[PDB]
RNA sequence: GACGAGCUGAACGCGAAUAUCUCUUUCGCCUUUUACUAAAGAGAUCCGCGAGUUUUGCUCACGCAGUCGCAUCUUUUUGUGGGGCU
RNA sequence: CCGAACG
């Protein structure tokens, strides 16, 4: 909406995916985020947690504070959101 | 407005407008209060049945299912929606008024 | 916020400094405030009942269902 | 509207330092700092903890990451000190 | 109207035109 | 990150107004030709019409100008610091 | 429907 930056709304389209979240923390989580919110509060599904010693878990459901949160890792099919098309020099 | 007398809706002339013409013309058959046309080009009784004639406002208001040979025609009698307009008479109650 | 998906169901909670509190949700705020019923400390084994945590002491929670 | 960000986006073109919060060194030409104190440097070097110096041609700095500025002494701070209290 | 009934022009058969009704129908 | 009225030129294009003509046929007037009728088609013409810069003719008008190379309490720019183990 | 010329 108006007063919004782009990368979050990239973040609501990544909706219904399977992405990574690496929080400050340093461990990763591999999941189908259901929805997020403009403070990156977000929810995956299916989730693998990767912990900070190799650790491997199997949660259910994740949901993230966004502030704890480093990155996202999005697939590149999502790269080719209008935002990036449009802004795109060609 | 006492020239134009009053206003025209397109709802009117469903078989009058100038499709039912086409479709008059196209057929040989013309509208009661309808001008003529002189032609373009030029039925077992046991076994078809009359319940209701088949009228010239039928055939002229679906020209391919109530006529054989029609053609050149342009659409038929397609209705626009029903308009639900009233003239407020007079200039003293609301803008927006519920009409009895 | 989906936190409404949540209601009345048993979470695990983390907070900072690797804390976990595992207990049936009760409600929230939009500062994200939790309070939790039957609520088990997983370090020392303990039930603490009936808890309110605060929004930025809540990194993660997971739902085991 | 604070003073000092409206004292620091008025740096343009300054050939300053800065110090990190967690102890990188800085020496560069403030290009621009904005309303929230992030600066893109040009004609830099960072050194970063420990490390050897490494030159840049340009350089992006987040505001809150900034442990300080080390102003020119050249500095006429009393020309730039005027209009902070003005609203534009 | 032209209920399927006669001419379909009155030019050069020698009447206006004009096809009335029958008030003897029945 | 920014400014037209009137004429003739533009070169491209047919809101609602439509008349005439030519041709190929049919039909009707009917002695013949014009001049006509009304159907089918195929073709023209007239009277007009809209936008782009071309300026001719203002009789209007301009440049520190409206715009320049989100502003301290749990969710964002006022960060949780410090140490140390392989 | 409906009128002019010519022969
Ligand atoms: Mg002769
Ligand atoms: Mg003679």
């Amino acid at each position: 909406a108006k007063g919004i930056g782009i990368p979050v709304k990239l973040l609501h389209e990544a909706e219904g995916h399977v992405v990574t979240v690496e929080l400050k923390s340093g461990e990763m989580y591999r999941g189908e985020l259901c929805d997020a919110e403009d403070n990156m509060n977000c929810q995956l599904k299916d989730v693998t947690a990767t912990g900070r010693d190799g650790r491997v878990t199997q949660l259910a459901h994740l949901f993230i504070r966004g502030s704890r949160v480093r990155f996202f890792i999005i697939p590149d099919m999502l790269k080719n959101a209008p935002m990036f098309k449009r802004i795109d020099p060609k | 407005g006492q020239l134009l007398t009053d206003f025209p809706d397109r709802n009117y002339f469903y078989l009058f407008e100038p499709q039912a013409f086409v479709t008059a013309k196209s057929l040989n058959m013309c509208i009661p209060g309808g001008p003529k046309f002189e032609p373009l080009f030029r039925n077992d009784i046991n076994k078809l049945i009359i319940r209701s004639p088949i009228r010239t406002e039928y055939k002229v208001a679906f020209p391919y299912l109530y006529n054989n040979r029609p053609r050149k025609v342009r659409l038929s009698v397609y209705h626009h929606p029903m308009s639900l307009y009233i003239k407020t008479e007079d200039p003293d109650l609301p803008a927006y008024y519920y009409d009895p | 916020p989906e936190l409404k998906r949540f209601m009345d169901k048993k979470l695990s909670i983390t907070l900072n400094a690797n804390r976990h509190v595992s207990g049936t949700l009760r409600g929230f705020d939009q500062f994200m405030n939790l309070v939790l019923d039957a609520t088990v400390d997983e370090k020392l084994k303990v039930d603490i009942g009936m808890v309110v945590i605060r929004g930025n002491s809540i990194q993660t929670i997971e739902a085991l269902e | 509207m604070v003073k000092l960000v409206r004292f620091l986006m008025k740096l343009a073109n300054e050939t300053v330092q800065i110090e990190l919060k967690n102890g990188t060194v800085i020496q560069g030409t403030i290009a621009g700092v904005d309303i929230a104190m992030n600066t893109h440097l040009k004609a830099v070097k960072l050194t970063a903890r420990g490390k050897n110096p490494v030159s840049m041609d340009h350089l992006s700095v987040r505001g809150n990451n900034i442990r300080y500025y080390i102003l020119p002494d050249s500095l006429n701070l009393d020309t730039l000190l005027v209009d902070i209290d003005k609203p534009k | 109207m032209y209920n399927g009934i006669g001419l379909v022009t009155p030019r050069g058969s020698g009447t206006s035109g004009y096809v009335q009704g029958n008030k003897f129908n029945m």
